[PDB]
């Protein structure tokens, strides 16, 4: 679902589309971005959140990667991209890459 | 003696460009700014295989699209900050819309030399309905990220003032493929506008 | 011992030219402006079959005059609004008062290339004394238009100064055909003189 | 007839110089224009006539594609063409072409 | 061992002329105005038949002298008014006092060309001692007048700089040729103060 | 005679120097003319003589196509050239020049 | 299948150099300045030998590192006072740090030429973990002096503005080696800063 | 083993001149006035014999000194008023004091050739000890006068700048032979400084 | 001990870190130098002390060709280097060089 | 002899230094000239003398062609050439040219 | 395996030059002013001997030295008052202080060329350790001077840019020959500083 | 003896250094030059000497060809050559040249 939108104040579910089971999520590392700008990593379990949505955002790992927003803003619309990286061998390797864009009624 | 569109013959000069991928290499040597006549191109069309070989800013890069009806046409390098060269790829008009498998080798000819450093199969992340064969031989490279069919890339920047240019508007023909060698995230992003971009030449 | 008219012989250069032919082609591609050195024209009277072949713009024309005294000796090329191309043939004059059979082969050269995709004959408008094979070859023409002995075209625009010019001034030699692939009326004409016009090379 | 003149205020008959059969027309495009300003369309049985001539020109389909203006006008002067196109498969191909000029005397 | 005149040699560059002749040819297409570099000339002493072949402004002119002691050595050409055309001919010097005939093919290249329409022999109106043999070749010549040893023309006109001209003043030596194939007078004359010359360039 | 010098007011007889037959006189055409300005034209039996010289210009054809001017005047004087074609199949030849010149005495 | 480092290809233009080492010779005949165009390189990497030799200045100056995956790019000559000439050589990147075995063979061309007259080996002073073989023909040269991967010489001088330079900064892998032939102190020094140095010529 | 002097050996440049004849020349057609580049020469010294061949203002000259010990290094030539060209020759130096026979031939070239027209002898006006051999084959001269090692002339006139010139100061060593072709005097003088010279062009 | 510091008013060893037999002393030459300035030379046994440090500077040779500076003085801080060449047939070959750096605290 | 000089008022007999025979006279021409101005000629036995020395010059044939001129003037010095020119079939050939000098003392 | 001093190898240019030899010739013909690029130069090192043959000036000098270990490089011409030739030779350096055998041929090749006219021995005047075969061939020479080794003699004058000059400073290698062959005094010297040199093209 | 140095007013002897005996003198000339300006010549027997040293120059023959100077002066300083030619046949030989310079303490 590559366009959502929701009513203001309202609780924005955006999914990454993909599924990492929690035994592989030791070799995976999961970011979710805004137009260049950081929205959460996962880096190897260490979970890291800007402060800009430090205290709205719950990160769902078994709910296909999905990220939980309470309380939307109006500064919310935009578009954001879920990339997920597979450590292979010596290498991270870019195994998913997702874009969804969230609008904001008012 | 049923009409069916086939691809066009070659020419010297192609005045009519589709913005066929977008190449991002990061290197761990020194470059600085772009140079006129620094890229050179080499363009091939054998069986449904179109290659593409260019040499310049110490790097070759041999590039092959399999069992596709387009064919290379141009070529344009840049240098971004962070030693980033963004290679820009034209070829002719897209015909059929199904996803082709690329091939992409990267050889360092100026700076850490070596052996075959790395060689696998990179998954197209968007849809997953090809993949790009991935060999580096030498010790420089970074980063690569590779994007076929861009939509969000303007492919415009100084676009050449006798030719006619094309790009995808569908989200459904991008492709994205990439593999970063170094512990930090990919960032082998780099803005078109913030860099300089140079036609390679036929040779 | 009966003296009759003969075809003059070759020459490297003509100064008399009569005006043979208005050929216009609509295209579903873009083509902007007039180009100097664009248009590159090949000719052969061979039999008494007088053929030119026209490269320019992405498009090939091999036009061929069957069982004809005249000559070409020049062609000229404008590009039109919405996609036009003006082609003006100049033969030598015209000693007999007959309409003669046409055969025209349009071919894609840069865009939407492919094989035969039309092959028809034309009947001739006005009269109904000739005809024209016409085959195009590909997907990129939407109208085809051919006005032979043109009384009302006025062929002179930018008239070269070293040469003389010629055209006819009877109704009764005028000669139309034309072909519109498109659902709306043919609207393959274009005013001359708001088309700018420049000579092919010979070679 | 290439030329025609009729005194003012009379009948205006162009004849087309064509002969097209009823069962043919539906395969069949026909055209009356006066240097490039469209008068009448007959677009596969839907006929159309612009606002200049709406009220007086009748199409005479059997009479030779002909047309009958009523009270000719002194800004009627000028050349009509006719024009027949056959729907050949897969293209429209035009099969008939004929110049009448209209002279008003006044 | 008893003393006698004999013709010159052959020499790249003449400066020594004498006006040997001046041939006027009407034509029904248009010429315009002279043209430098437009004529040409081939000149050849054999035996003692002196050959100057001309080609310029549509036409060729082949004129023969027979049995004569003199040698073409220049040519000019010139348009007038009506669509004339003055050709001057200058040659060696006269050595003996004897009217030689003439041989004078005039032969169409650009307009109206065709087979041999007119041959017969103009005799030599003034005295009646000799004879120049005329064949036109094609259907553009109206009216052609030869004068030989033109006594009241003036060779001088834009006389070159580094040359000597001569020329008769013998009222016996004049010869006229003229034929017209246009029901009004022969008005082949024209003035020659009233037209601009250009030298043959040798070849 | 190339020169011929006569006391003004008598008369002047120009001869063209040829004789043509009357038989042939179909087939002729006879000029005689004074610096490029006609004086007189025989076409094919058809005479013709200019204002300038309508009064005072008889044609003897027998005479060798003589001219004999009546009342010679001071302006008279230049050189007369007599010119004589014979209409050879599909063309008119020149068969005769001839150029004669008077002066006045006064 | 185990990755390695591996020596550059050749090429004809190198844009990355590496202060390789400084030679400084001191000759007993006069050299006045340094001259535009008065050096010529010639390089060969044979085996693991890389041999460079320099023709200027009345002197030819034969070098060869042993069993090195390094290659000379490029070479700089400069006059000094006292009759000095300092060289400065340039290579590709050090891929082991380990002491090479030096070869110099210095011949005099223009003064003081003669046989062999001084052939000997010298250790290398600072670590003692190699030699550098000196052979000297002629009687010109006073003293010389070679540093090999120099830290406190600063290569950048008028570094050219197309390349990019690099620098050794460990003290463990200098390297120093001299010969004087005259009674007072070595005294082969010459300040870089008060020469001034131009590019030999590949050849 | 007894010195004797000897001619000196042949060279493209002579810088060393002696003034060896002066030869004049009327002829019947017009000279005008002296051209840069119109004369052209040609030497040869076989056995003892020195021979010149001038060619130019439509006139051949050869000219033989017979069993000498001189060569020609030089001519000059000059056109003065009626038609008359004069003929400065410059040899090497004199080295024995006895006059040589002489043997001139004319032809003529561009004007009035003929046959050998006159062939004599011509003695040696002053002191009668030797001869000119002359032959004249055209009837364009009308007087010859040859003055050789002149003392009264001025060859300096435009003496060349980078040349020397030397001139006989005797009266014993001069020379004098003339033949006119018309009744009045020979009148064939023409003063030196009224005259403009122009050295002939070796080939 | 390429960096050796000392507090002021105390004792440099500086230790030139090679030895040379007192047996070959006659075929040697050894310099201390400061940054192109001389400070000790020892040719063929013959010793010599610049003005700035003739006072104050003892050369021990058996000690790895030592200099001991008594009175360190703030002025005294830079880069020092032992040169010792010996004399091959017919030339001084460099057979050691090595560098020092003293630094003073103050 | 080149130079002969002469006290004023007297006799000078220039001598053209050449015999011709009477006989041959009729086919030889004889000129005395001064400097490019003539002085005497006898062409073809028909004599001629210039007026500045019509009255005062006296051409002895017999005595080597010789010349006596009677009350030597001071203009008349200057230098004094004979020529003898014998007629060749069709030509004049010149068979002897003399150069003679008259110096006068005042 | 003992060292020796050898002769430096062969150069297309010598910037070391060494004042070897001053030859001063006078001549009976005219030599106005010194010219740029008249005279011409050929050398030659064989055996121990080493030639220079010089071309200029109407004069030819072939000069030898015998047995030595020099080489000619360079040499100069310049003209004086009184048909003076100055040359000023130029060898490599000089190794041995040995006085050497000289050889010097004069040969006329513009002015009184002859058989050889003068052959003998010339002693060397100050120390007699050498000598001088001198042999004139023609009647061109008044006097010979040669000192060779000239301590005087400053070879500085117009001293060549780019060169380095050297010369003798010892009475003991100066080394003086000389014949005059007209009975005044010797009378060739000629001051150096009132000559202008120019110096001879190797070819 | 190239240097020679002699008090003032005493006897100067400038020696040649070359012998020539009596009987080829003859054959021989002798110069003796200062600087290019001739002092003295002795050509075939004839002796000559310049005004600036006629009177105080005294040539000696048999002792090596030197040359006496009475009252050497303070303007004689300089360096004096000697030069002997032997009369080869047909040509003057330089057979003997000698540099001795003079200096005067005063
Ligand atoms: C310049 C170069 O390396 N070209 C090769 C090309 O010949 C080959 O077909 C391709 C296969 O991957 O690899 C690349
Ligand atoms: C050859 C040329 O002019 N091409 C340009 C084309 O690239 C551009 O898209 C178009 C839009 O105006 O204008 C035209
Ligand atoms: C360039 C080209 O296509 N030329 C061909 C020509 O060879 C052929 O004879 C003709 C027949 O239609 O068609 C066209
Ligand atoms: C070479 C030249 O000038 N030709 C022109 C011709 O095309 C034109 O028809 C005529 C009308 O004035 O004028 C002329
Ligand atoms: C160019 C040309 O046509 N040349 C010929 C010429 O060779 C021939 O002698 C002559 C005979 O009439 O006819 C013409
Ligand atoms: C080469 C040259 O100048 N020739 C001319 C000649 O044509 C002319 O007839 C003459 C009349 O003065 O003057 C001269
Ligand atoms: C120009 C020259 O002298 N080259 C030689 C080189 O070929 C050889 O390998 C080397 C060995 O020391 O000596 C040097
Ligand atoms: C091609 C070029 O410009 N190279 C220079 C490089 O040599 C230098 O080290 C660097 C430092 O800013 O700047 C860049
Ligand atoms: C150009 C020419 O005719 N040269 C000849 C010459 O070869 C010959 O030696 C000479 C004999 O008189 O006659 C002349
Ligand atoms: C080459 C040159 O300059 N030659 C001249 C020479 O002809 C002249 O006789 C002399 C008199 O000053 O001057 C010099
Ligand atoms: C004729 C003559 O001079 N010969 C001598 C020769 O005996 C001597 O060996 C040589 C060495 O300089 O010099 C020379
Ligand atoms: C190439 C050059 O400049 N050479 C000169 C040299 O001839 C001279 O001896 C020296 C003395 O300053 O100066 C330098």
């Amino acid at each position: 679902v590559i366009h959502v939108t929701k009513e203001v104040k309202e609780v924005a579910t955006l999914s990454c589309g993909h599924n990492v089971s929690v035994e592989e999520l030791a070799q995976t590392r999961i970011y979710w971005q805004k137009e260049k700008k950081m929205v959460l990593t996962m880096m190897s379990g260490d979970m890291n959140i800007w402060p800009e949505y430090k205290n709205r955002t719950i990160f769902d790992i078994t709910n296909n990667l999905s990220i939980v927003i309470l309380a939307l803003r109006p500064s919310d619309e935009g578009t954001y991209e879920c990339v997920v990286l597979k450590y292979e061998k010596d290498a991270f390797k870019r195994e998913h890459l997702a874009e969804v864009t969230l609008s904001v009624k008012a | 003696a049923e009409y069916k569109n086939t691809i066009c013959p070659p020419r010297q000069d192609y005045r009519y460009w589709y913005f066929a991928a977008e190449l991002t290499i990061g290197v761990n040597y020194d470059i600085n700014s772009t140079i006129m006549g620094e890229c050179h191109m080499s363009e091939s069309y054998i069986d449904r295989n179109a290659n593409i070989v260019l040499t310049g800013y110490g790097l070759e890069i041999n590039m092959t699209i399999m069992d596709t009806d387009q064919r290379f046409v141009a070529a344009a390098e840049g240098v971004g900050k962070d030693n980033k060269l963004s290679v820009l790829l034209f070829t002719t008009q897209r015909l059929d819309k199904v996803h082709h498998n690329i091939s992409v080798t990267i050889t360092c000819m100026e700076m850490n030399c070596g052996t075959t450093k790395y060689d696998s199969d990179l998954p197209e992340s968007i849809h997953h309905k090809s993949s790009c064969d991935i060999t580096i031989n030498g010790s420089c490279v970074t980063c690569v990220n590779l994007e076929t069919d861009p939509t969000k890339i303007n492919p415009h920047y100084l676009h050449p003032k006798d030719k006619y240019l094309y790009r995808n508007s569908e989200y459904g023909m991008r492709g994205s493929y990439g593999v970063t060698f170094m512990d930090e995230l990919n960032q082998c992003f780099l803005d078109i506008k913030e860099v300089s971009y140079d036609i390679c030449y036929r040779e």
